[PDB]
């Protein structure tokens, strides 16, 4: 759900009131007239955080995007803070189709694993860094470039894939999965990480998309995909 | 029909009408399929309610 | 209790073969699940007189002597009278000897099946209310769900059991298996050989070889 | 009850060997799976004494002393009378020693088969109100769909075994794999051997050794 | 004691199968487990007659002469009566035995089995001061945990069982690898044999042969 | 090239305006004949994408028939059962209908010589 | 429309009104040809028995 | 509901009721589609109507 859809300004259900086709159209499925606006935004978090098309800093430190007026944005920051701003983007990288020489025979897959290089993510930000006595404890420990990723995975040449969203983990701090004394993610910290994802389907033909469209970087540096073949038993989407 | 309810008195005159509900059998969807049975069973509803009213 | 609806078990069963989740049954995957679900659901009452199967019901209709007791697996015993008077049973004969009586209205003394669904009694109540008093000793058949949202008539706790079975027919007919389809039916078969063994229609201390028929 | 149709089986199977559902047995494959579930219906009437294939009827046409009953699997039983009267069970010979006495018209007492789906009665009716006073216990075939809209005259429950059966040919002719063939085989013996099972057409209080032939 | 929780247990098993430990059921092989642990759970309840199941309860709620004891697994016994007065034991009777006498208010002398979770006895209680002096002896369902922080009511020391049959389960369901399935299998089912063959609800000096019915 | 439809802009002279909408632009259908034991008599199945219009029990709601066509890409199982010591597939059209075939593959299993020709 | 019956009294006031039988016009059978003449035709069979009430 | 009319006198009983029109939702000359939306919205017409009445 990466789309704000609005009817007069009306916020639109992604499923209930639309559909996201795979062909690049949006289809409506409840009641409308003619004349009335319909207005499709990049919302990449969804209709939650309809401002997540743009990233603002505030002396290196990531803040929520403010609701912007014609085309402008104030913050609440003390003078003389910098700020950057920017537009995200959508980074895709899109793996082959994998039919194991077959197209009848299913193919049930378990687990993706993904080499990542983080050599340029182990980075932490140091005391002096600080900009006009702000937070210190905010800014220090902190890394400077951020790693995660969405691992989106489908079947039978169909874009209605399953996605793990966040594998390299939380960007704070949760009970019962953070760690002491490493800045989260911890699987970050590692400069070369092997993430296992369970990616549990069945299909003819599967294929694997590892996206990311907001301020986090990625390097992969390999992957694998463990997989085991069944009957000829596909019928069709519908 | 089967009474489960109070002893009633001795010939009681009980009477039984046909009452359709209003209500829908099924809402369609994006990607369902187009159901002739489903179309058949709306349409006789909606006949007998016409022919109860 | 009975809160598991048809959507959840069909999932339950979609993910323990390794399919994704379905919302509805839009597409084939989720059609064949329910298809093999409901398939599942019917060979699960078929596999034992369950206490949720068995009951005591009236005839749904009646011809002149003989009773329409619907969709029933098999009749047990057929009674007469009331709860405020006591039920008297009545004796079972063959077709051939069931015929080779005339046919009369009154108070039923033997019984016999007819076709399908259908038991005989003579003498036949002319009546509705001596017809109401015939009790049926019936096994249900299981209640099919159709759509989504249909909860299914059965314990909660006979879940897994359905969801074994269930497994196991897709593991022949949607991935064509054999190997996952055989370790499916030995977990369905040791849960149905420990369900029997422990739930039966009788107590330790009741089962006896001794039953008091008469002195006449 | 009996509400499922020729095309919706015919669906079932295609789905459940891996081909797509029709609307139509247009193509060749619905072609053989029609013809497939025909046989396996047949197939099912066959394994075994069925409540909805066992009926009594009367003759379609007769003979002098022939009656004709149609196309059923066997003959049982063959009784005189009416049900105000009661019904007299005719005694079987063989067909030398039933030649071996004279035919002539009257009430019948001994009966024999005769080729194919033919009873012959010694002594035989000339009249239709006679003819109608004959009873005969035979097992009916099963009634095989023509076209995709015919309703199968068997009950909903019995529709997973004959899909089943049908699937087990369809493994043997369409898909040439003979462990899905194994497979389905036995979902089919196993469903069939616990319906033979449970469901016969005595009680088991009725189950007896003995039978009263009275004291000729 | 009781102190484990279902996501701690949840996350044993993950850990086992091979898979990184969660903080809630948020994705698929989380689901799949907490699916797992739940059957599981069951089956080490239906696996045997365990002193934390096993108990004596009264019934939730009672109709005119049926009681309704909820979900329970079996009914072993019934008494009627108080602690300070003593509990008579109820004899069982078949349905058929139970409906041939009239149902009347009274005390209590005779029960029967009533479809799924329900006893019938007679002479029945009217009153609430009459129905709470029925003990009834039965062996509980397993109360299965439906979110993360519930606590599982069974002791820590059944734990490693149930985590041994939930890591069969997932190999089977997750893994497909039959050969980790039989080795937890193996596992699971060597831990019961000893559990079930020391765990008994009679000690060794009261294991015997005999018991006194009192000279009728 | 197919899964692209006509929208409300494209209507001319005040046409009905819905037989137009959702309407494919390019209509994909083409037939598959499979050709045994070098003989020419072969056996075709006609629409594999399926039919062009709506059908009880067979098209979806809120998709333009055929339903197979809005698919970027999309593999057709036709069940073609035959026997011979050669076979040959065509496919081919014969209308204003296009096709784009990406890829294909056959099953067949194999059995023991005993040809004897056509008559 | 004609008549052919019975001599009316003096002037005597004949108000003919709409009555749509409540019958199904086809019954879609399985896997059919969709009708928008049939759709239609049962819709206006509905609208108009909904106008007369 | 806003009322732009003329005086009202005081204390007027204002009933409002529902009244579905009977009316095609749209008529179907097309055969290459049909739309959930047009299927539930005849059936929630002709519900509403029945409810209504």
């Amino acid at each position: 759900n990466d789309l704000y859809v609005t009817l007069d300004g009306t916020l639109l259900t992604p499923n209930v009131d639309y559909i996201k086709e795979e062909t690049g159209y949006i289809y409506l499925l409840s009641t409308f007239s003619t004349g009335q606006t319909l207005k499709i935004a990049s919302s990449p978090e969804g209709n939650t955080t309809p401002n997540s098309w743009y990233t603002v800093y505030v002396n290196n430190i990531r803040q929520v995007s403010p609701t912007p007026s014609a085309g402008t944005f104030t913050l609440g920051a003390t003078n003389g803070d910098i700020i950057n701003w920017g537009v995200n983007y959508l980074t895709i990288y899109t793996t082959p189709q994998f039919l194991w020489n077959s197209l009848g025979n299913f193919k049930r897959t378990q687990h993706a694993y993904l080499f990542l290089d983080n050599r340029d993510g182990v980075g932490v930000y140091v005391a002096s860094d600080v900009n006009n006595g702000q937070d210190i404890n905010q800014l220090t420990e902190l890394y400077r470039v951020p790693i995660n990723f969405n691992l989106s995975v489908m079947y039978n040449n169909q874009l209605d894939g399953s996605t793990s969203y966040d594998v390299m983990g939380y960007d704070s701090m949760y009970w019962d999965e953070g760690v002491f004394d490493v800045s989260s993610p911890y699987d970050q910290y590692q400069p070369y990480q092997t993430l296992k994802i369970p990616i549990t389907g069945i299909g003819y033909a599967f294929q694997m998309l590892i996206w990311n469209h907001s301020d986090e970087y990625f390097k992969l540096g390999g992957y694998q995909i463990i997989a085991k073949q069944k009957g000829k038993r596909h019928i069709g989407r519908y | 029909l089967t009474y489960t309810g109070a002893a009633l008195p001795s010939n009681t005159p009980v009477e039984i009408r046909r009452k359709t509900p209003n209500s829908i059998i099924q809402l369609v969807t994006y990607g369902q399929k187009l159901s002739s049975n489903l179309w058949n069973s709306e349409i006789d509803r909606n006949i007998r309610w016409r022919e109860e009213v | 209790p009975k809160t598991t609806t048809f959507i959840q078990l069909v999932n339950k069963c979609l993910e323990n073969i390794g399919e994704r989740p379905v919302i509805s049954f839009n597409n084939s995957v989720a059609r064949k699940a329910a298809d093999t679900v409901r398939d599942a659901i019917t060979d699960v009452s078929y596999s034992y007189d369950w206490s949720w199967l068995t009951t005591s019901i009236i005839a749904n209709s009646w011809i002149n002597e003989r009773a329409d007791l619907g969709d029933v697996q098999s009749v047990k015993h057929v009674s007469y009278g009331s709860s405020s008077d006591g039920y008297r049973e009545l004796t079972f004969t063959d077709e051939r000897t069931f015929d080779a009586a005339k046919i009369y209205p009154g108070v039923g003394q033997v019984f016999t099946f007819n076709e399908y669904g259908g038991v005989r009694i003579n003498p036949y109540p002319e009546t509705v209310e001596e017809q109401v008093k015939y009790k049926f000793y019936v096994v249900k058949e299981a209640t099919l769900p159709s759509v989504e949202i249909d909860v299914i008539n059965i314990p909660d706790r006979f879940i897994q059991l359905i969801t074994y079975n269930a497994c196991t027919q897709l593991s022949i007919s949607h991935l064509d298996d054999a190997q996952a389809s055989q370790m499916w039916n030995s977990k369905y078969i040791d849960q149905l050989s420990r369900l029997r063994a422990r739930e039966r229609n009788t107590t330790q201390s009741g089962a006896n070889m001794f039953k008091f028929r008469g002195t006449r």
